[PDB]
RNA sequence: GUAGCGAAAUUCCUUGUCGGGUAAGUUCCGACCUGCACGAAUGGAGUAACGAUUUCCCUACUGUCUCCACCAUGAACUCGGUGAAAUUGCAUUACGAGUAAAGAUGCUCGUUACGCGCAGCAGGACGGAAAGACCCCGGGACCUUUACUAUAGUUUGGUAUU
RNA sequence: CAAGGGUUCCAGGGUCAAGUUUGUCUGCCCUGGGUGAGUCGGGUCCUAAGGCGAGGCCGACAGGCGUAGUCGAUGGGUAACCAGUUGAUAUUCUGGUACCGGCUUGUCACCGCAAGCUGCGGAGGGACGCAGUGAGGUAGCUCAUCCCCGGUGAUGGUUGUCCGGGGCUAAGUGUGUGGACUGUCUGGUAGGUAAAUCCGCUGGGCGUGAAGGUUGAGGCAUGAUGGGGAGCCCAUGGUUGUGGGUGAGUGAGUGAUCCUGUACUGUCGAGAAAAGCUUCGUGAGCGAGGUGGCGGGUCCGCCCGUACCCUAAACCGACACUGGUGGAUAGGUAGAGUAUACCGAGGCGAUCGAGUGAAUCGUGGUGAAGGAACUCGGCAAAAUGCCCCCGUAACUUUGGGAUAAGGGGGACCUGAGCUGUCGUGCACCCGUGCGGUGUGGUGGCGGUGAGGGGCGCAGAGUCCAGGGGGAAACGACUGUUUACCAAAAACACAGGUCCGUGCGAAGUCGUAAGACGAUGUAUACGGACUGACUCCUGCCCGGUGCUGGAA
RNA sequence: GUCCGAACCCACUUCAGUUGAAAAUGGAGGGGAUGAGUUGUGGAUAGGGGUGAAAGGCCAAUCAAACACCGUGAUAGCUGG
RNA sequence: GUGGGACUGGUGAUUAGGACUAAGUCGUAACAAGGUAGCCGUACCGGAAGGUGCGGCUGGAUCA
């Protein structure tokens, strides 16, 4: 049938992209978060 | 007027239209035109602030001149009238004598080729726009201004109708279509004349797919709804609201003007009653 | 408690009573009113048309049935290849009448039974799967209100702005 | 093709693993290789929804909103086609022939408070719905005694039209047939942010009763002496390709979902924006007396994508998973059809097999007599089924009910006449040299056929394809709903009533500013209940609520 | 928001599946099929909140208050060890 | 034979009014100004006669 994941990459890049994330404060301390924890992909 | 549709179909039964025919032009002026999206009754912080909006044909907006006093003692000959999607009256298209177009509530009689005017030496003939000092008592306007300069405001709607009856010193008291009784400034301009197309009131829909593009979303009454999504709500079986009526976020029914504002402008309240 | 309607999606008694339909009708359709406990915009009573709605009947039609038979196929079955699963205290794991935590393959008294396989059927192992939802007890959650205590909001007056 | 995937593509080597078996094989492993654009799809151009947002306003802080702006396709704008070639690429490479923008150059013509260029805006334009019919075309398809290239048949016949195959070429350019568009000359001018000679609004003169002009479905010509296209050659090389051997290009029928066409007609629900573009000036600067135009020549033309899969074994489903996945093309015969049956272009034989009349389960098939006796219940199945013609009830809101019900005919052979269209040809209007027009043609092709006839159990002979009627309850109706046990009598609904709201509306989101409501204004908006329509809607204000009043 | 009927959308009945081909499907029928239709791309609304033709439905395969992390080794007169 | 209609008779639980009969019960609506003048059409209401509104009539009258 039709599952959840239904690829975008458009979508993909403007919701977990890295200028997405720095948009926010949240999503600074965020990329901040998975660079102590060491994350070789910080973001989408 | 208004045409009955025949009973081919039902949503067709008891439906009706009107017969459009005093529309004179099929299509608008495109120098007076702006996109209108629609909003779906969504705030700017998205949210659903009214409900029951949505969907719907699409409409293009028709810049109409709610001020008049701009072009006083330039005459203008109504070009046409035509169909305005945005609200229950026509539009009357002037062809003002420099050049310039504008739109205009159509009053009700006037029709393609009669001559229109504003300001306060002009005469008194439907369609013409004059300051409440000069409009005479006991006349019957639309297109009212509640602060001098600040356009058209009350009595718009297809069929609507403001009686001038006093002129005492410096405010004109108008009767407004609710009836109330309301002071004015002498300063503020009225249109000669009352809307058209007064009959469409009388229109039958007949169909839920007429309302459904004319955008209006399906209504659930509170009732059948679920103790969470309503005061209303609840009860095995069918009920009454369980309690005093009150709207989805539990507010009493009751008057809800602000007590203490512009009263003191109002002389009799609109006394709707029964 | 009016118009209207009523054993009704409402009638407990109840398969009420009478009438129609059947050879036979607790259902049905028309009546009666004795409305346990109808009723007028939580609308009353009707209504052509519409309905993968509910109910009854007639006709046509048939393996639905009397009553099943036969045919061909994908599994099943045999051979070669590949090769899981839930489950599992144990094992060289009968029946009868008993007995016992009151329903025994395992205890008593008897009876029967050579060892091991293959295809099958589901009576039992209180069979497997899910720390019963029902019930109660403890906890929680959400919901309600004329429960308690608060509060956003709305509103009153004072005072500052004055 | 898009999305998505990401090297799976090609060649060679490999058989541990993976592949539901085997495997010498692979979408697997290893090594190397493979994607070429001024025109295609995106960027360099434009904006929509929406996002962000200099200042700014709002908010204890964090932040919210938003102006000027600036992004953002799913839309607008934008110049190229045919053929050939590789193991793997092709509107990209090559061949042929085009087009667009620059730079530069040759030549001709022209300007000069007064060139031009660039900015800046004005206006025009871009620019828009849905539904339907018809007309003129073309693509396609079919047929052919016509033109080509073959064939003369393993078994009776098969040298005449008997059999098989083929009957082709683009963009661009020119032409201007249908069709469409269009009065002309001057004057004035409260408007178009600065202006306008480009617009808008208005005054006159003249004016065919269309005539020119402008345009451009197709056709023709050109592009094209080219390209493409079968079996004959000493030979080739023997699952091969080379050089010659390419032959034809006819006519009719039928006919679009394409073109004219945003046409035309109908219609209410009244159907984006901005740029490019044309023109107008000048609220800016540049700029010399140098530029700007029209034909001709040279060079320059950027970035990203381009392999491969893609109604799937490569994407989304943990799988090489009977699932899901947007768009384009989509031939023949029977047929109304994109259904269905059998076929074409093309592609597949499906990723464990070999057997064997066990019971049994699944999936189909048939059935004597009976015909719902089955069963909670006609569950399932059967019957009915198509087209044409006839005919059709209660009731009804006059529309319906209705395909009511209930009947007849259908295919095959022959076939008179009637028609669609074309036709060499007759005469004729000829504006002829018109790419024409009306009479008019024995005929070809197609459609339709009264009548007559044949055969069978059966002629809608297969696939395909309503059973029908009567009555009651509920809901008026089409719709909507518990994704994954409830599709309903539930929700919605059109209609109705009541209450609120005079506009900074009420109401709602928010701390606020703001916003929706609404670029709406009481014939409107919000809330509540009711739920088409018909006839109606009684009594009670004590309780509670609401409204008003204030001794 | 006509009728019959493919595509398309739906999900009424039945059978099969139910360690499935499939964590909701398949076969046979069935409803809508010019409309309140359906669908592609991008966007908006966010957890006491959204959205809801209203079923407490849906909000990334279990929603009468999502998921993740943190307070946290929550607490449990209860069960187990 | 089959099918769908047309017309029509009997019958029908139940139900409606009509006629007649107790010398039954309930009121007194009309006939006199019948004790609210009567009646006509229509409307609503009421156990029942009837009541009332609107318009009309004299087949009523007061007072002239
Ligand atoms: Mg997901
Ligand atoms: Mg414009
Ligand atoms: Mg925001
Ligand atoms: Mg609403
Ligand atoms: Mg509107
Ligand atoms: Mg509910
Ligand atoms: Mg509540
Ligand atoms: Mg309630
Ligand atoms: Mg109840
Ligand atoms: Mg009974
Ligand atoms: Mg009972
Ligand atoms: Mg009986
Ligand atoms: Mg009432
Ligand atoms: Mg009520
Ligand atoms: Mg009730
Ligand atoms: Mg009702
Ligand atoms: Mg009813
Ligand atoms: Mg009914
Ligand atoms: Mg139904
Ligand atoms: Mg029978
Ligand atoms: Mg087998
Ligand atoms: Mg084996
Ligand atoms: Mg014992
Ligand atoms: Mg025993
Ligand atoms: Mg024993
Ligand atoms: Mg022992
Ligand atoms: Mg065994
Ligand atoms: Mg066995
Ligand atoms: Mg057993
Ligand atoms: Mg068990
Ligand atoms: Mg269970
Ligand atoms: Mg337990
Ligand atoms: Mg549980
Ligand atoms: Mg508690
Ligand atoms: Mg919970
Ligand atoms: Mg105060
Ligand atoms: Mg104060
Ligand atoms: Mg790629
Ligand atoms: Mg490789
Ligand atoms: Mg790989
Ligand atoms: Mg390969
Ligand atoms: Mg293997
Ligand atoms: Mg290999
Ligand atoms: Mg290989
Ligand atoms: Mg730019
Ligand atoms: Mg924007
Ligand atoms: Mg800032
Ligand atoms: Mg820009
Ligand atoms: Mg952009
Ligand atoms: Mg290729
Ligand atoms: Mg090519
Ligand atoms: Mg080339
Ligand atoms: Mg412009
Ligand atoms: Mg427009
Ligand atoms: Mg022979
Ligand atoms: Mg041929
Ligand atoms: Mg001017
Ligand atoms: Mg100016
Ligand atoms: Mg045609
Ligand atoms: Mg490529
Ligand atoms: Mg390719
Ligand atoms: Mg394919
Ligand atoms: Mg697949
Ligand atoms: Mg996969
Ligand atoms: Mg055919
Ligand atoms: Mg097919
Ligand atoms: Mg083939
Ligand atoms: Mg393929
Ligand atoms: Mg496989
Ligand atoms: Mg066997
Ligand atoms: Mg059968
Ligand atoms: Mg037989
Ligand atoms: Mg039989
Ligand atoms: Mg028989
Ligand atoms: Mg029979
Ligand atoms: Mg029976
Ligand atoms: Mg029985
Ligand atoms: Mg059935
Ligand atoms: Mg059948
Ligand atoms: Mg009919
Ligand atoms: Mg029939
Ligand atoms: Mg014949
Ligand atoms: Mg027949
Ligand atoms: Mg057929
Ligand atoms: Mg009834
Ligand atoms: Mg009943
Ligand atoms: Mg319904
Ligand atoms: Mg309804
Ligand atoms: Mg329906
Ligand atoms: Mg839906
Ligand atoms: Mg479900
Ligand atoms: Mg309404
Ligand atoms: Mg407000
Ligand atoms: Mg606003
Ligand atoms: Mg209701
Ligand atoms: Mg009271
Ligand atoms: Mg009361
Ligand atoms: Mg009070
Ligand atoms: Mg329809
Ligand atoms: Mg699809
Ligand atoms: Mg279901
Ligand atoms: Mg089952
Ligand atoms: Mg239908
Ligand atoms: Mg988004
Ligand atoms: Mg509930
Ligand atoms: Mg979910
Ligand atoms: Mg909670
Ligand atoms: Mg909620
Ligand atoms: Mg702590
Ligand atoms: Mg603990
Ligand atoms: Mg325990
Ligand atoms: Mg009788
Ligand atoms: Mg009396
Ligand atoms: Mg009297
Ligand atoms: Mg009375």
């Amino acid at each position: 049938m039709k599952r959840t994941f239904q690829p975008s990459n458009r979508r993909r890049a403007r919701n977990h992209g890295f200028r997405s994330r720095m948009s926010t404060r949240a999503g600074r301390s965020i990329l901040a978060a998975r660079r102590r924890k060491g994350r070789v992909n910080l973001s989408a | 007027g208004i045409r009955k549709y025949k009973p081919t179909t039902p949503g067709r039964r008891g439906s009706s239209v009107s017969d459009f025919v005093e529309l004179t032009r099929s299509t608008p002026e495109k120098s007076l035109l702006v996109a209108k999206p629609k909003t779906g009754g969504r705030n700017n912080t998205g949210r659903i602030t009214t409900r029951h909006i949505g969907g719907g044909h699409k409409q293009a907006y028709r810049i109409i001149d709610f001020k008049r006093y701009d072009k006083d003692g330039v005459p203008a000959k109504v070009a046409h009238i035509e169909y305005d999607p945005n609200r229950t009256a026509r539009i009357a298209l002037l062809h003002y004598a420099d050049g310039e177009k504008r739109y205009i509530i159509a009053p009700d009689g006037v029709g393609q080729g009669t001559v229109v005017v504003s300001g306060p030496e002009a005469d008194i003939k439907p369609g013409n726009n004059l300051p409440l000092r000069n409009i005479p008592v006991g006349t019957t306007v639309h297109a009212v201004e509640l602060r001098p300069g600040g356009g058209a405001k009350m009595g718009r709607s297809a069929g609507a109708s403001v009686q001038l009856v006093a002129r005492e010193g410096k405010y004109a008291t108008v009767r407004l279509p609710s009836g109330e009784m309301r002071m004015v400034d002498i300063r503020c301009r009225a249109t000669i004349g009352e809307v058209g197309n007064a009959e469409q009131i009388n229109i039958n829909w007949g169909k839920a797919g007429r309302n459904r593009w004319k955008g209006i979303r399906p209504t659930v009454r509170g009732v059948v709804m679920n103790p969470i999504d309503h005061p209303h709500g609840g009860g095995e079986g069918r009920t009454s609201g369980g309690r005093h009526p009150v709207s989805p976020w539990g507010k009493p029914e009751g008057r809800t003007r602000n007590k203490k504002k512009a009263s003191s402008r109002l002389i009799v309240r609109r006394r709707k009653s029964g």
